[PDB]
DNA sequence: ATCAATATCCACCTGCAGATACTACCAAAAGTGTATTTGGAAACTGCTCCATCAAAAGGCATGTTCAGCTGGATTCCAGCTGAACATGCCTTTTGATGGAGCAGTTTCCAAATACACTTTTGGTAGTATCTGCAGGTGGATATTGAT
DNA sequence: ATCAATATCCACCTGCAGATACTACCAAAAGTGTATTTGGAAACTGCTCCATCAAAAGGCATGTTCAGCTGGAATCCAGCTGAACATGCCTTTTGATGGAGCAGTTTCCAAATACACTTTTGGTAGTATCTGCAGGTGGATATTGAT
């Protein structure tokens, strides 16, 4: 699993909330590439700041960081 | 006969209820093992803190949640109601995703 | 200490932080004394703004306590404040009710 | 007792002082409260960036409360901005009458 | 018995001719005058660089240019050849320019 | 001797063939009667802001002439950053 | 002797140096970064001058202008990311006609 | 000389010696030199300020090579950082192995 | 229209996570006082380039007619997706234990800044001469569309 | 597949705008050499919180069934929109002008940095008490969907 263990029920709570009424069947693996694009550019950048600060755990602040310059400030993790 | 809810019924109900909420959608351990197989790509024998993950997962739904937005408004543009692998890549070209 | 710059000012927010977080930020060589009082003032008005369509959107949801569901509510129905945050996210603010009138029954 | 303590500041208490004069008996969570202290650093990172860039375009080695203003034109939304700036300029004046 | 091309030869034609060249399509001079006449709306007595007014035009016809091809795009999904204004809506709906 | 004619409905020089080049440029090859009052309004809004910006850098600077500078400093903050006019 | 020349590069260390003063990045600029960041700046030159004389040479032309450096940025999968965002005036655009447009 | 232009520096020679290398027989004109000038600019004030917030981000009051380097890395696309990276570091090992 | 099966709503109740309130403690942060430095406003003006006018001419816009073919409407149905139900597999939770490693602290030196000269150089300026290519011609080949 | 109207290609040519070549000058830039200062790497480690178990408990995901209703194919036609033509206007181009306003330079002081010395305060930590509201209950009533 691990990409498949993000599932069909999951991936269609979250069409829901973004007000989906109906869901092609090949939605839910284009949604699982999408994502996993997603991740990998936000992860990639995130990890380059933990192995600035020489560090061997991804903290928030890491992923905060990398988040703002993705162009997708996050609000409520900058403790 | 028994009781049927017609389709596309409960489909509204769950869009109600979920616009109405708050909280995540994807399952917390199997998200938490995608994030952990990406990172091993970039740098083995990564920790994360327990933060970090969470700041992953409010992003990642934030994100998916608003493609299903835009990824919807190209099925109605379509004449359709069912969302395809086709809206959502022409949401992504022209959010400049793909372009 | 005789009187706090905040005080003078007529404020809340603190001046002397807002000033010595100018300097350390490598924004300019200098920092004249007029500008960490106008930026804590603007700082200070737009937490006012939120804070104001937060807790009213807390009252119509009958809650004293803002949670960040209130604080998107609060930015999401403003046209203003939506801009100024258009690509910020807030964590545990999930979306406004939406659904489209061609999705809608009949 | 000074080791751990590094100090972690944060515009918690002054938000709080902004939210009883505005609502006296409205509280606010903690993760609430987060969201907000992420405003006000994320808002004071885009107006002092502003500021600087204004500054450097225009060969100044120095951040006034002109250059405060100029940004805030430049960022907030036509009434926000009014306000902003009708805010700022009032604390200036009081605060340059004062002692 | 005059020759005649069919509809969207000339058309074809014409996209052919305009994607190998560069110069700009709107006319100079109204160009100017519109830009001109913005600008007073804002402020009186403004006067304009030649070079600023053309660094506008080049921004602006970049800007529309880009545009046509996501309004394309967005005809194309809706199964059309011919762009309408409902195109140029969602184009710039998802873009995060409209909403 | 001093002139400045009453400047307006100036939006209408920007012609109906003027924006059809602009579509084929952009690559379209059918064109609804309606697009060209559509974008002549999405011009104008673009314009506005640009302007805005950049009539705001001049200001600010105590000028009252509008550089290629200001425009180039407009548009870079509203993230279309453009390459040939300095800076 | 040129910090350049010692580094082996066409770029101006000196220049580069000061200007990172300047701009008020840090409070303190080490000897190495401007030495590391004009050699990068030189190899995106070098890459771009490669690929932009290669359009201008397909193109029958010796001397490179601007429509060849959108050519050379816009048809690199790299450069064309590395400025998404950006607008090379008097560039225009690539030859690209969608499919369905076209007669059968 | 009237009342001497206070100088206006660019890349210009650089961006020319490098052209010279590459393609020895090929010109640039003086308005694709202009994007040039304004493309080395463009990418110094993006590495440049990557730089500076990384050092912010650690607390670190020196920008050293190693900034720009992850600046580097987080700015440019797969092989051209590869590229970028190494040339860097080379020229710093060249110019610190002199004296 | 009836009426049944569900969902959904409001009123109330109560445990508890998480908010609140009190007290102690202390570095670092903020104010205040004194000595010095300087950024950049004022004043004056040299010199660029912006606004404006002139006049000539032809590229291109406007407005029209005509009909090809597109979009938009209608109808049809095959099949895909929603609903519902039956299992059972794995996420959740939680309480608890090593132990990685982030984070505080003290050291200390390689490298940064300050500064004082001295040399080198890129930018400007003036004046003068090549050269790549736009855009014009004229004629040959290719594309389109009517039969 | 043939024929003809027309676009398109390419070779060729020649003006000339813009690119290039020298000389000359210098203010700022850059290098060199010391003296003086310190940022942060190094090494040691204490305690926070991260990974890993254990272990029910059951929630929720997966597989199957069945049919409603959606998507997409096929068919038609009105009329919008492209192509072409005639006409002539207003953009473009070339050239000249005063003069606004930008930009160089020098003067000079209100306000900034730079240090020191004293006082304050926000943040951390410990302990203790308080409370808004999630979540569970019952019972009313609204919705949905079959007749
Ligand atoms: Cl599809
Ligand atoms: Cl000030
Ligand atoms: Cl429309
Ligand atoms: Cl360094
Ligand atoms: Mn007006
Ligand atoms: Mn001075
Ligand atoms: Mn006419
Ligand atoms: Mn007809
Ligand atoms: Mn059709
Ligand atoms: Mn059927
Ligand atoms: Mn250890
Ligand atoms: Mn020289
Ligand atoms: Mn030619
Ligand atoms: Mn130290
Ligand atoms: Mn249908
Ligand atoms: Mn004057
Ligand atoms: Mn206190
Ligand atoms: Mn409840
Ligand atoms: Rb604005
Ligand atoms: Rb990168
Ligand atoms: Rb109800
Ligand atoms: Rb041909
Ligand atoms: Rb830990």
């Amino acid at each position: 699993d691990n990409i498949q263990g993000i599932t069909k029920p999951a991936i269609r709570r979250l069409a829901r909330r973004g007000g989906v009424k109906r869901i092609s069947g090949l939605i839910y693996e284009e949604t699982r590439g999408v994502l996993k694009v997603f991740l990998e550019n936000v992860i990639r950048d995130a990890v380059t700041y933990t192995e600035h600060a020489k560090r061997k755990t991804v903290t928030a602040m890491d992923v905060v960081y990398a988040l703002k310059r993705q162009g997708r400030t996050l609000y409520g993790f900058g403790g | 006969k028994p009781h049927r809810y017609r389709p596309g019924t409960v489909a509204l109900r769950e869009i109600r209820r979920y616009q109405k909420s708050t909280e995540l959608l994807i399952r917390k351990l199997p998200f938490q093992r995608l994030v952990r197989e990406i990172a091993q790509d970039f740098k083995t024998d990564l920790r994360f803190q327990s933060s970090a993950v969470m700041a992953l997962q409010e992003a990642s739904e934030a994100y998916l949640v608003a493609l299903f937005e835009d990824t919807n408004l190209c099925a109605i543009h379509a004449k359709r109601v069912t969302i395809m692998p086709k809206d959502i890549q022409l949401a992504r070209r022209i959010r400049g995703e793909r372009a | 200490k005789a009187k706090t710059r905040s005080s003078r000012a007529g404020l809340q927010f603190p001046v002397g932080r807002v000033h010595r977080l100018l300097r350390k930020g490598n924004y300019a060589e200098r920092v004249g004394a007029g500008a960490p009082v106008y930026l804590a003032a603007v700082l200070e008005y737009l937490t006012a703004e939120i804070l104001e369509l937060a807790g009213n959107a807390a009252r119509d949801n009958k809650k004293t306590r803002i949670i960040p569901r209130h604080l998107q509510l609060a930015v999401r129905n403003d046209e203003e404040l939506n801009k100024l945050l258009g690509r910020v996210t807030i964590a545990q603010g999930g979306v406004l009710p939406n659904i489209q009138s061609v999705l809608l029954p009949k | 007792k000074k080791r751990r303590k590094t100090r972690k500041e944060s515009y918690a208490i002054y938000v709080y002082k902004v939210l009883k004069q505005v609502h006296p008996d409205t509280g606010i969570s903690s993760k609430a409260m987060s969201i907000m202290n992420s405003f006000v650093n994320d808002v004071f990172e885009r107006i002092a960036g502003e500021a600087s860039r204004l500054a450097h375009y225009n060969k100044r080695s120095t951040i006034t409360s002109r250059e405060i203003q100029t940004a805030v034109r430049l960022l907030l939304p036509g009434e926000l901005a009014k306000h902003a700036v009708s805010e700022g300029t009032k604390a200036v004046t009081k605060y340059t009458s004062a002692k």
